[PDB]
């Protein structure tokens, strides 16, 4: 919802720490949620290579309930990033 | 890319079988046949399939086609050649470093000549102490064992080209030995290496053509007896 | 012998000029560089810098004549441990000797594969000079006459220099250095990381080329790290390693390393652990320029 | 122990 308030943020790495850390959590849905979760955060961490990656890595999985969230992210970040749309 | 498609189908090949009985059923199979035979590939697949009967090595060494691919048993070469090079440099890890080792190198050529490079390179203390006498074994155990692994795996140096670039590296390394030691202090190691290049040279004349050229060098470099040897019951 | 100045100055130029047109006296061109190397402790300080550039730029000589510049030792006391013009040029009155001595001996070094051997400890040891120039001149010297040069033992001297309190420019000269020098001895390459993870942690700002000069000592001898491959990625036997964490700029130092050493060797893959294979997917998405392609089943 | 963290996962430092 607050999307344009984003760009004002003074301190990323703590925050994107704190919300990438709950990508190793075994919950199918907790993954989902936080895959999306940085899907809308692309305008002010475009170019991160961990989550490219990460994104990259649950978009071939078993859960359907997670692949249907990284291809959420895959679209938001191909569009803010190069070098993630290439691969 | 044959063999590289035969790697991408492999998968479903082991999970359908795994079953001893199934793979034995398959390896039993070769067809006849001189001409796209392509069954060398999947037979020596045979070390992804970690088998432990030298029969199908038989065959497989008949074939004699080089191996690139990924291989399981690759772990458990590298546990024992380490351990017995690190138990070499410590002087009860040792009883199965010189024992199992040749037992297993006995029971399978290929593996061991695959994984040749990597011993090659160690037994690279012969500068540390060159007399070897300040050395208790740092320089005497491991080289008498890996030339004994030679001797035992003589069909590795029967190997074709393309795998003897590791020998004539471990050659050119015993024949700095011979050159850096205590001036023939002892003599076991430097028969059992005149006769490891001989019983080579004899095998193919090729590893003579090609170790011609560091032996340049060691024929005048040794100028002895032991070297002149060669460098012309119940 | 003029006894003169400015006489000199140029009578080396001229005496350096005929020799090296042709070497036949009785021997022509080892006759004047004998006579270069008896003014070499010229009274002056102009005439040395003229004394070794032209020395240096000469290129042909006889062998055993050339080592007798650098024969007088405590080096040989060190190396028998671990088992004169140029002697007197390297340690002179200013700096600017100094460094046409290394020019010079950089220049004739190049020139004759042989002799290399016996000058990298008068190299190596010339580095606490208290000259920055002079510094920088030794390791680029080093450099370039890195090639089938062993450090047997030199690595450690030639390591400890890596802790500068910044000079950067010495430090990324030492990584240039290591990128492009040869060891031999497995210990060697673990000493060698130790040191610069040991670099690393207490300067974290040029890893950047930390890990390029651990890509290239990877790349230039493969097989000396597997040995180390269970030993300097903690994989106990029987128990499942956790995660080490994937961002850390030692582990992603380490990892490298092991990633541009695997082109070679095929078998090593096995000794890979459960991380290693998507930590290579990371890595060879983020860092293109340092993990080649290889041929890991995870990323066909 | 963090029943959803994993047992063999990078642990959060702060």
């Amino acid at each position: 919802q607050s999307e344009k308030h984003l760009e004002k943020i003074l301190n990323v790495d703590e925050f994107v720490k704190r919300i990438f850390s709950v990508i190793h959590s075994n919950d199918p849905v907790a993954r989902a949620i936080t895959l999306r979760m940085l899907g809308s955060l692309a305008s002010i961490i475009p170019e991160r290579k961990n989550a490219h990656h990460s994104i990259r890595q649950s978009l071939d999985s078993h859960d359907n309930v997670e692949v249907e969230a990284a291809v959420f992210a895959a679209a938001n970040f191909s569009a803010q990033s190069k070098d993630f749309a290439v691969g | 890319a044959a063999c590289s498609l035969i790697q991408a189908r492999l998968p479903l090949l082991l999970s359908c079988c795994c079953g001893d009985d199934e793979s034995v059923r398959k390896v039993t199979e070769h067809l006849s046949g001189c001409i796209q035979q392509w069954g060398d590939s999947v037979l020596g697949r045979r070390c992804r399939d970690l088998l432990l009967q030298l029969y199908l090595q038989r065959p497989e060494l008949r074939v004699p086609v080089p191996e690139v691919l990924l291989h399981s048993e690759g772990a458990a070469s590298s546990s024992v050649c380490k351990l017995d090079g690190l138990i070499h440099r410590f002087i009860n890890r040792g009883a199965d470093a010189s024992m199992a080792c040749r037992k297993l190198a006995v029971a399978h050529p290929l593996l061991l000549l695959r994984h040749l490079p990597m011993i090659a390179a160690l037994l690279h203390g012969r500068t540390h102490l060159n007399f070897q006498e300040f050395r208790q074994q740092n320089h005497l155990s491991c080289f008498l064992h890996v030339l004994g692994l030679l001797e035992l795996l003589q069909p590795h140096v029967f190997r074709s080209e393309h795998q003897g670039a590791l020998w004539d590296c471990l050659l050119s390394f015993i024949r700095l030995l011979l050159n850096y030691r205590k001036s023939s202090r002892h003599l076991a190691a430097f028969i059992n290496k005149f006769v490891q290049f001989i019983h080579k040279y004899i095998t193919y004349n090729a590893p003579a053509a090609i170790s011609f050229l560091q032996k340049h060098a060691d024929p005048l470099h040794d100028l002895s007896f032991d070297n002149s040897d060669l460098v012309m019951t119940a | 012998s003029d006894d003169y100045e400015q006489v000199r100055s140029a009578a080396v130029q001229l005496i350096w000029v005929v020799s090296q047109l042709y070497p036949e006296s009785i021997r022509l061109v080892d006759d004047a560089f004998g006579k270069i190397c008896h003014m070499v402790s010229d009274g002056s300080w102009v005439v040395r810098v003229q004394a070794a550039k032209l020395l240096g730029s000469m290129e042909q000589v006889s062998s055993h004549f050339l080592e007798q510049t650098l024969d007088k030792t405590a080096h040989e006391r060190a190396k028998e441990l671990y088992s004169g013009a140029f002697v007197h040029g390297l340690e002179d009155e200013m700096y600017e000797v100094r460094i046409a001595a290394v020019e010079a001996l950089c220049m004739l070094a190049q020139s004759s594969p042989s002799f290399a051997e016996k000058c990298l400890d008068f190299l190596v040891d010339m580095f606490n000079d208290e000259i920055e120039e002079v510094r920088l001149q030794s390791i680029h010297t080093m450099r370039k006459i890195s090639n089938n040069i062993t450090l047997r033992e030199d690595q450690l001297d030639t390591v400890l220099a890596v802790l500068e309190d910044s000079s950067r420019d010495i430090r990324e000269a030492l990584h240039e250095l290591l990128c492009c020098t040869n060891v031999s001895t497995k210990e060697g390459i673990h000493l060698a990381l130790v040191e610069l993870l040991k670099n690393l942690t207490k300067y974290p700002t040029d890893r950047d080329s930390i890990w390029k000069c651990l890509k290239f000592l990877g790349s230039r001898h493969p097989t000396l790290v597997l040995p180390l491959v269970p030993e300097l990625l903690s994989t106990h036997p029987f128990f499942d390693t956790a995660e080490p964490d994937m961002d850390d700029p030692a582990y992603i130092a380490v990892l490298v390393l092991i990633f541009n050493a695997a082109k070679t060797c095929p078998t090593m893959p096995a000794l890979f652990s459960d991380h290693t294979f998507r930590h290579y997917a990371y890595l060879r998405d983020s860092l293109s320029h340092l993990v080649p392609a290889l041929r890991l089943p995870g990323r066909k | 122990t963090s029943p959803s963290y994993s047992p063999t996962s990078p642990s959060y430092s702060p």
